C-alpha cells in the first residue's frame, strides 16, 4: 500500500474538520476564547441564528414589545416637540441673551428624540424575537 | 478512467497564488499516476510575469468552465 | 469514462460563495434590522414580465412590459456588478 | 435669501465685464502694449499688417467677453460651473460635448478589443475593423446603457483575478 | 543566513540547481512529480540571497522561496572577501 | 542682564563637547561587549538566559508551543483516531499517531542556527 | 568512498607544479587579513585559456591543476566555466585556518543537478507556497515571526483553529478564574485533577445554559 | 539689534531687553538640583528598561509576591 497525495489530502480534511470541532468545543483553551475576545460573554448571547437576541438591549431585554413601542413613540413625540419648540416656534436665544434662563423643559425633552430612535430599534428587536 | 478534466477542455484555476487565479485555461494533459500531486496541466494565452504560459495544478485547484467569450479572461 | 472525484479532491469554486452569502463556514451574517435580507436571487425581469401594467398604451402587453431603459433588470445586474 | 439668488448672475462678487473697470483697464493695457510694439516697425511692413490683425483680434475678444461675468477686483472672465445651461461661459456645453467624444473614443476602443481578442491584432492594427469601430462608436450612449442593462458590459468579479492572496489556503 | 525552502509544486527541472552561484541546492529522488526528483537546499549556509533560483523557477508561483534574514547575516551569506569572520 | 552667562560658559561646552564625546567613546566600548545589543542581535548569552528564565517560570514554561491549549490531549487523540477509522480508505496502513508524528517532524536544520553561539 | 585531497595550505605551498600559469592581480585573497581559503582542483586534457574569477586570465596545465580563492562563489564560478569546457573532474575544498580540508561542491561525488540515491529533501514543505500559516496566528510561539518554518502539523493545526474560530455563535468562552482560590505550590493524581476540572467545566456550562435560558 | 525683516524695519518692532537677569544663582541652583534628581531617576529607569522583566525573581527574591485586591478583581472581571 502506498499513501498517495489524495490519501494525504483526505487525512488533512478529516483532521481539519474534527479538530476544528474540538477547538470550538470547551476542551481547547486559547487567548482568543476569553471574555471580551471572539466568544460571546457567558449567558449573554447577542446574536443567535443570525438574529439579534434580547440581550442586545441590555437592561431592556425584560421590556415587552408593546411597552417598548409605547415608550419609543412617546419619547419621539416629546423630544420632537421640545426640539421644534426650542429651535423655531419658541426660540430661547433672545431670552438668554436678555439674561433669562432657558426653558429647562426643552433641554431635557430634546434628549428623548435619539432615545426614542434607539427605543424603536429595541422595540423592533424585541418584537422580532417573539416577546 | 480519466481522473481529471478532459484534454482540451477549459478549466478555471482556483489556486489563489496563481497568476491565472479565477481565469480559465485549456487542459493540456492530466497525469493518471495516483502519485502525482499536481497532475493537471493547463496552458493560458496570457503569460505571467515570468513569461510562463503553462502550469501544473492539482485536481482540486481546477474546475470545469466554458470557453472564454469575447472580452473575457 | 469519468473516475468519480472524491469529496476531498473536489474543487471548491469561488463563484459558489458570493459576498452576499455566508462562506464555507456557514456562519450567518450580521442580522439586518430594516428587513431580514435573505439570500437574494435574480428574478427581477421574470417578475416584471409576469406583472400587470402594460396595456397597448406603449404598444405592449402582459409579458411585454414597457421598460426602454430596462431599470427593472438592474436588480439582476447587481449580481454581476458587486 | 431668495430662489432668484441661486443663479450665479445675482452674486455680489461678480459683475458684467462690459461694466467692470478692472476688465476695461486690463484690455486697455493689452491694447496699448500691442500698439507700442507695433509702432517699432515700419508702416508698410508685413509685421505691421500682422500687428493690425492682432489688434483687431484683441478688440473682437473684448467685445465678445464683455457679456461674460468677471470678478470686481481683477475683472477677468469667469466660467460658470453651477450647472446653469443658459448662461455665458457655461461649463455644461463643453462638458457634454467632451463627455460624448470621450465615450465615443472609449467605446470604439473597447469594441475593437472585443472584436479582435488577439495580441497580434493589437500590434498590427486591422485598419478596416478599427475604422469600422470608430465610425460605429457614435451611438455609444444607447449601446452602453443597453449593454449595462442586459449584462454584456461587466463580468462577475469571480471571472477575473481579484488580486494577491491575503490569507492562508 | 537566509532560508531557502522548497514546496511540493516543484517539478524537478533542475534550473534552480543550475542557476545556483554557490551550490546551495541539489536534486533528490522523489515521487511527488513526473520527473521523480525535487530540488533540495542542504547547504543553505552558503546561500547569498541572489534569488537566481527564484528567477529560474518556471512554476506559476515559485516552488523555491528564498527568505532574506538581514539580522542573521553571516560572512558566507554576505560574500565577504577582504575580511574574515572565521 | 546676561550675567548668567557664567553658567553657559561651563554648561554649553560640558553639554555639547564633553558629554557627547564621553557618550561616543562609551558607545564604542559598549559595542565590543559580549552582549552589545542583545535584544536585536541574534545569538547572545543574555538573550538565551532570559528565554531560559521565562521557560523556568511555571506559567510560561510551555507557552512557546504552537499546539498549546489542548486540555485533554488523550481525548483529542482518541477522537482523531475514531475519525480516521471512519474515514479510512480500504486497505490503509496510515495510523493517526504515526501521521501526527511525521507531520510534527520536519527537516529544517538551518532554522535559528545561531542558538549555538549562546549555547 | 570519496577521498579528500591533501590540499596543503596556500601559505605552505608557495610554488607547486599544479598551479596553472596565470597573470596575477590585486583581486586575489588578502593574505594579511584572511585565513579561510577555498581550493579548486581539476584535471585537464589540454591547456585551455580560462579567466580567473580574481582579475586576469590563466592557462591550465595539461594534467592536474589547483587554484586558491577566498570564496565558494569564486570557486563555483570557475567550476561552471570548466564544466562549459567539459572538465567534470573538478572538486572544491574549504580550507580552515588550521589546515582542515572539507570537500564541498560535489558533496557526494555526483553533481547536484543530477539526481542521486541517498539524497533526502531538506527544507522541503509539503504544500503549495501559499499553504504556509498566517504570521499573526503563531505569535509569541516558537515561530514568532517565521511562518515559513512552521512544521506541517503546526500549519494544519493553525488552519483548523482559524476555521474553528469563525463560528462565533457557539464558542466556549473561557471561564474567568477565581483568584481567591490560590495556594502555594507546595500546598492526588494528574488524571484525577483533569477529571475534577472536567466536572467544574460541566458545572460552568450548565450554569451558562440556565442563565441564558432565563431570558430568551 | 540689526533687524533684517521688512516688517520689523517698517513698524519699528523691538526686542526689549531687561536691565537684570530674571533668575538668580540660587534659583538656577535649585532648578539644577531638581534636574539632577530627574537625571538620577531617569538613569535608573533606563537601566530598568534595558534589563526588562526578570521572571527568575521567584527563585531567590525575598517575599512571596503579592497581587493587589483591585488587580485581582480586574483579573476576575476579565478584559
Ligand atoms: C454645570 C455646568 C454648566 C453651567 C454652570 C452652565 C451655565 C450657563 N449656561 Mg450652560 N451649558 C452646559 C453646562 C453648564 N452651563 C452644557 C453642558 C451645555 C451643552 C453644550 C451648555 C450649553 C449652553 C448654551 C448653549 C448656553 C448656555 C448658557 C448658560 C447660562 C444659562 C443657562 C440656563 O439658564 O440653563 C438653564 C438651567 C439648566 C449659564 C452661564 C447660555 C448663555 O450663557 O447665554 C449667554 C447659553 O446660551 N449653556
Ligand atoms: C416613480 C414612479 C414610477 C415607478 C417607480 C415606476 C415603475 C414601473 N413602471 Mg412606470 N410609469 C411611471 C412612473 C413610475 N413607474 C409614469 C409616470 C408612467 C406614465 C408615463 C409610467 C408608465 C408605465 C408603463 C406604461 C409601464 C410602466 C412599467 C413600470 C415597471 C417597469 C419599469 C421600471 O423599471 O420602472 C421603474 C421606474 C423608475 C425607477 C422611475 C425612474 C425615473 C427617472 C429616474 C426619471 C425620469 C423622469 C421623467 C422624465 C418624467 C415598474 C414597476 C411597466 C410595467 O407595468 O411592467 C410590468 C409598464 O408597462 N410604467
Ligand atoms: C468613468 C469612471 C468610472 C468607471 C470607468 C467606473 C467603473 C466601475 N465602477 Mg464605478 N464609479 C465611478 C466612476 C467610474 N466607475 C464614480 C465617479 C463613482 C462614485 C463614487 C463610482 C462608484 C462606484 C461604486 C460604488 C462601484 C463602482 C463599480 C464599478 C465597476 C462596475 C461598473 C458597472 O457595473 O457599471 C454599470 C453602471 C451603472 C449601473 C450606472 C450607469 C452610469 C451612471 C448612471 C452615470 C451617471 C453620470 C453620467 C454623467 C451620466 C467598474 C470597475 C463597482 C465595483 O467596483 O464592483 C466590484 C462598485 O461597487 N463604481
Ligand atoms: C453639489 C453641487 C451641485 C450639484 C450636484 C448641482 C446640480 C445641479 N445644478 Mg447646481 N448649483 C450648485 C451646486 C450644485 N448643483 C450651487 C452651489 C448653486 C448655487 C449658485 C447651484 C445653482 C444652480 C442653478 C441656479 C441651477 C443649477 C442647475 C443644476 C443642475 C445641472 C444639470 C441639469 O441641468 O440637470 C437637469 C437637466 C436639464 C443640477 C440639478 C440648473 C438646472 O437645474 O437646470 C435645469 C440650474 O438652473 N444649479
Ligand atoms: C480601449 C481603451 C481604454 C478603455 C476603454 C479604458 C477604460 C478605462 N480606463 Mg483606461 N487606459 C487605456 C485605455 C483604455 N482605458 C490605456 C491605453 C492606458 C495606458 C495609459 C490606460 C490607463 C489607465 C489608467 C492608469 C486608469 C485607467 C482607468 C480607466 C477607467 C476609467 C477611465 C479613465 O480613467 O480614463 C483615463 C484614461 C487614461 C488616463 C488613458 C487613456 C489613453 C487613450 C486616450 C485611450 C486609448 C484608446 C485606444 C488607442 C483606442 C483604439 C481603438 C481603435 C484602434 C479602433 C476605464 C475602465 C482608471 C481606472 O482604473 O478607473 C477605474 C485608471 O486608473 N486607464
Ligand atoms: C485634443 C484631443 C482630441 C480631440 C479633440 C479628439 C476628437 C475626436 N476623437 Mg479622439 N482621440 C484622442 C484625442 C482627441 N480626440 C486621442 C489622444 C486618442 C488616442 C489615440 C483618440 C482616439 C480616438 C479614436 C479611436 C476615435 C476618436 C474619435 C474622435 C472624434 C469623435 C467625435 C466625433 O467625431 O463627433 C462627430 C459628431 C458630432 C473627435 C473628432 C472617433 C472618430 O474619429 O470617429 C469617427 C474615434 O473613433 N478619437
Ligand atoms: C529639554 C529641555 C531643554 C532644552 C531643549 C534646553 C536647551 C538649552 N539649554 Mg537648558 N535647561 C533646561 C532644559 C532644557 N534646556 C532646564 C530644565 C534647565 C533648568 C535646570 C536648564 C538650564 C539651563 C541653563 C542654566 C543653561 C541652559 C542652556 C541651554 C542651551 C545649551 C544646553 C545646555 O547648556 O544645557 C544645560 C542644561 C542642563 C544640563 C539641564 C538639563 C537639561 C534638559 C532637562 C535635558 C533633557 C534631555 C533630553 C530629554 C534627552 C537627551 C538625549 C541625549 C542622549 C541625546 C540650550 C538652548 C545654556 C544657555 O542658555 O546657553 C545660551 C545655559 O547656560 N539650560
Ligand atoms: C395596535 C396596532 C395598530 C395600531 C395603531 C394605532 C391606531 C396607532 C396610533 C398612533 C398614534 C395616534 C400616534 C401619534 C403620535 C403623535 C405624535 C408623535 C405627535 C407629536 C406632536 C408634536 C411633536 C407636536 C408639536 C407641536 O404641535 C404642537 C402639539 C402644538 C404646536 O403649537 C407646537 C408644536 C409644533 C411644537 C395597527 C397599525 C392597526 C396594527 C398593529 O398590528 C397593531
Ligand atoms: C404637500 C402638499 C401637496 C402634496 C403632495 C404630495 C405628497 C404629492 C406627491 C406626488 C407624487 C408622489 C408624484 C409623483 C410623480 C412621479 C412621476 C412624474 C414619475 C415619472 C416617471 C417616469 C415618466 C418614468 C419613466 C420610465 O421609468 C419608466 C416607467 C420605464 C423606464 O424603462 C423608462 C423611464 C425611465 C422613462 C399638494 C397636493 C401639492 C398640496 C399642498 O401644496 C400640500
Ligand atoms: C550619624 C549619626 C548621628 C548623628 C548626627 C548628627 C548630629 C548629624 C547632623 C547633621 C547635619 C546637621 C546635617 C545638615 C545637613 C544639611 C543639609 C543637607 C542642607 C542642605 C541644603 C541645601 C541643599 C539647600 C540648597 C539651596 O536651597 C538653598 C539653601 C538656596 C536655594 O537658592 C537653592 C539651593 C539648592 C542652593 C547620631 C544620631 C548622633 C548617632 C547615629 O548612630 C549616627
Ligand atoms: C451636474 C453638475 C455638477 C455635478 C456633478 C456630479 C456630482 C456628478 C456625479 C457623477 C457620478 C457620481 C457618476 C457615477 C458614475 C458611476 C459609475 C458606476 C459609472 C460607470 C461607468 C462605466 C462602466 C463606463 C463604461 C464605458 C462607457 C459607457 C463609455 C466609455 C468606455 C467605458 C467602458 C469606460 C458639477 C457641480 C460637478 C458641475 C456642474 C453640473
Ligand atoms: S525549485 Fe523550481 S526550478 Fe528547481 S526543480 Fe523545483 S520547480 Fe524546477
Ligand atoms: S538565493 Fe542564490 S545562492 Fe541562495 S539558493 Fe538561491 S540561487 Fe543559490
Amino acid at each position: 500500500y502506498k499513501e498517495t497525495p489524495a490519501d494525504e489530502r483526505l487525512f488533512e480534511q478529516v483532521y481539519l474538520q474534527y479538530t476544528s470541532e474540538y477547538m470550538k468545543g470547551p476542551m481547547y483553551w486559547h487567548k482568543d476564547k476569553l471574555q471580551g475576545s471572539l466568544p460571546d460573554y457567558p449567558g449573554r448571547p447577542m446574536i443567535r441564528d443570525g438574529k439579534y437576541t434580547p440581550y442586545v438591549l441590555g437592561n431592556l431585554k425584560s421590556f415587552s414589545s408593546n411597552e417598548l413601542a409605547f415608550l419609543s413613540m412617546l419619547f419621539f413625540g416629546v423630544g420632537l416637540y421640545g426640539n421644534l419648540q426650542f429651535n423655531y416656534y419658541d426660540p430661547q436665544w433672545a431670552k438668554v441673551d436678555a439674561g433669562g434662563y432657558f426653558n429647562v423643559s426643552y433641554i431635557v425633552e430634546s434628549l428623548l428624540l435619539p432615545i426614542s430612535f434607539f427605543m424603536h430599534i429595541a422595540c423592533y428587536i424585541q418584537k422580532q424575537n417573539g416577546k | 478512467p480519466w481522473v481529471g478534466p478532459k484534454k482540451g477542455s477549459w478549466v478555471k484555476v482556483l489556486r489563489p497564488e496563481s497568476y491565472w487565479y479565477q481565469t480559465r485555461g485549456q487542459v493540456v494533459n492530466v497525469n493518471q499516476k495516483p502519485e502525482i500531486k499536481y497532475p493537471v496541466t493547463v496552458k493560458f494565452d496570457r503569460v505571467n510575469f515570468s513569461n510562463v504560459n503553462t502550469n501544473g495544478f492539482a485536481l482540486w485547484e481546477v474546475i470545469e468552465a466554458p470557453a472564454p467569450g469575447p472580452g473575457e479572461v | 469514462e469519468m473516475a468519480t472525484l472524491p469529496k476531498h479532491m473536489q474543487p471548491v469554486d469561488t463563484a459558489d460563495y458570493p459576498v452576499y452569502k455566508p462562506g464555507p463556514s456557514g456562519v450567518p451574517k450580521l442580522p439586518q434590522l430594516v428587513g431580514d435580507w435573505g439570500v437574494p436571487l435574480p428574478g427581477s425581469y421574470k417578475a416584471c414580465l409576469t406583472m400587470v401594467g402594460p396595456d397597448v398604451e406603449t404598444a405592449c402587453e402582459v409579458g411585454k412590459p414597457w421598460d426602454p431603459l430596462g431599470l427593472s433588470k438592474l436588480y439582476d445586474r447587481n449580481f454581476d456588478f458587486n | 435669501n431668495t430662489p432668484e439668488h441661486w443663479t450665479i448672475k445675482a452674486s455680489k462678487r461678480l459683475e458684467l465685464c462690459k461694466d467692470n473697470k478692472a476688465y476695461k483697464k486690463k484690455f486697455k493695457d493689452e491694447l496699448y502694449k500691442t500698439e507700442k510694439q507695433q509702432k517699432k516697425y515700419a508702416t508698410g511692413s508685413a509685421v505691421y499688417a500682422r500687428f493690425n490683425k492682432k489688434i483687431a483680434q484683441i478688440k473682437n475678444r473684448q467685445e465678445a467677453y464683455g457679456d461674460r461675468l468677471c470678478g470686481k477686483q481683477d475683472g477677468n472672465p469667469r466660467v460658470v460651473a453651477t450647472g446653469e445651461w443658459n448662461v455665458r461661459a457655461s461649463v455644461m456645453w463643453p462638458a457634454s460635448i467632451f463627455l460624448y467624444t470621450a465615450g465615443w473614443i472609449g467605446w470604439a476602443g473597447r469594441s475593437y478589443l472585443i472584436r479582435t481578442n488577439d495580441e497580434t491584432k493589437e500590434l498590427n492594427i486591422d485598419v478596416p475593423l478599427a475604422l469600422t469601430c470608430m465610425a460605429s462608436g457614435f451611438s455609444w450612449p444607447v449601446a452602453a446603457w443597453q449593454e449595462i442593462v442586459n449584462g454584456e458590459m461587466a463580468v462577475p468579479s469571480s471571472q477575473i483575478h481579484p488580486g494577491g492572496p491575503y490569507t492562508q489556503s | 543566513s537566509h532560508a531557502v525552502k522548497i514546496y511540493d509544486t516543484c517539478i524537478g527541472c533542475t534550473l534552480c540547481v543550475r542557476a545556483c552561484p554557490t551550490d546551495v541546492l541539489e536534486m533528490v529522488p522523489a515521487t511527488v512529480n513526473a520527473a521523480k526528483q525535487v530540488a533540495s537546499s542542504p547547504r543553505v549556509e552558503d546561500c547569498v540571497g541572489c534569488k537566481r533560483c527564484e528567477t529560474a523557477c518556471p512554476t506559476d508561483f515559485l516552488s523555491i522561496r528564498v527568505y532574506l534574514q538581514e539580522n542573521e547575516e553571516t560572512q558566507y551569506s554576505l560574500g565577504l572577501d577582504l575580511a574574515d569572520w572565521s | 542682564y546676561g550675567d548668567n552667562r557664567k553658567w553657559s560658559a561651563v554648561l554649553v561646552p560640558l553639554t555639547t563637547l564633553v558629554f557627547p564625546a564621553v557618550a561616543m567613546g562609551s558607545f564604542v566600548l559598549y559595542s565590543f561587549q559580549e552582549d552589545a545589543f542583545w535584544r536585536l542581535v541574534p545569538g547572545t548569552k543574555r538573550a538565551a538566559e532570559a528565554e531560559k528564565a521565562w521557560r523556568e517560570h511555571p506559567l510560561f514554561k510551555d507557552s512557546k508551543d504552537p499546539m498549546f491549549g489542548l486540555l485533554n490531549p488523550d481525548d483529542y487523540e482518541k477522537g482523531l483516531e475514531e475519525a480516521w477509522e471512519r474515514a479510512k480508505p480500504a486497505g490503509s496502513t496510515v495510523t493517526v499517531k504515526d501521521k501526527l508524528k511525521q507531520l510534527s517532524k520536519q527537516d529544517s536544520p538551518h532554522w535559528e542556527s545561531w542558538r549555538s553561539l549562546s549555547a | 568512498e570519496i577521498v579528500v585531497e591533501s590540499i596543503p595550505r596556500p601559505e605552505d605551498l608557495l610554488e607547486s607544479p599544479k598551479f596553472p600559469m596565470f597573470e596575477g592581480s590585486t583581486g586575489g585573497y588578502m593574505s594579511r587579513s584572511t585565513r579561510e581559503r577555498h581550493a579548486i582542483t581539476w584535471t585537464a586534457k589540454d591547456q585551455n585559456k580560462f579567466e580567473m574569477p580574481t582579475g586576469g586570465f590563466a592557462i591550465m596545465n595539461k594534467g592536474e591543476n589547483l587554484c586558491y580563492f577566498r570564496k565558494k562563489e569564486q570557486c563555483i564560478s570557475l567550476g561552471k566555466q570548466l564544466r562549459k569546457m567539459k572538465i567534470e573532474n573538478y572538486k572544491i575544498y574549504r580550507l580552515k585556518k588550521d589546515g582542515t580540508v572539507i570537500f564541498m561542491h560535489p558533496a557526494d561525488g555526483v553533481f547536484p543537478e543530477k539526481v542521486n540515491k541517498g539524497r533526502v529533501q531538506v527544507n522541503g514543505r509539503p504544500f503549495t507556497i501559499r499553504g504556509n500559516p498566517q504570521q499573526s496566528e503563531l505569535k509569541w510561539t516558537k515561530y514568532h515571526m517565521k511562518s515559513y518554518e512552521a512544521d506541517p502539523l503546526t500549519t494544519l493545526f493553525i488552519k483548523a483553529r482559524v476555521m474553528a474560530f469563525q463560528d462565533i455563535p457557539n464558542l466556549f468562552a473561557l471561564p474567568q478564574p477565581n483568584m481567591e482560590e490560590m495556594v502555594p505550590v507546595e500546598e492526588y493524581t494528574k488524571q484525577e485533577y483533569t477529571t475534577r476540572l472536567m466536572e467544574a467545566l460541566k458545572r460552568v456550562q450548565d450554569d451558562r445554559k440556565a442563565k441564558e435560558a432565563k431570558s430568551l | 539689534r540689526v533687524p533684517g525683516g521688512k516688517r520689523t524695519k517698517e513698524l519699528g518692532l523691538v526686542v526689549p531687553i531687561p536691565e537684570e537677569d530674571g533668575l538668580t544663582d540660587g534659583q538656577i541652583a535649585a532648578l539644577f538640583v531638581v534636574a539632577l534628581v530627574v537625571l538620577i531617576a531617569a538613569v535608573d529607569l533606563a537601566r530598568s528598561l534595558y534589563f526588562g522583566l526578570q521572571p527568575n525573581k521567584f527563585k531567590t527574591a525575598k517575599g512571596k509576591g503579592s497581587i493587589t485586591p483591585f488587580m485581582k478583581r480586574l483579573i476576575e472581571n476579565g478584559f
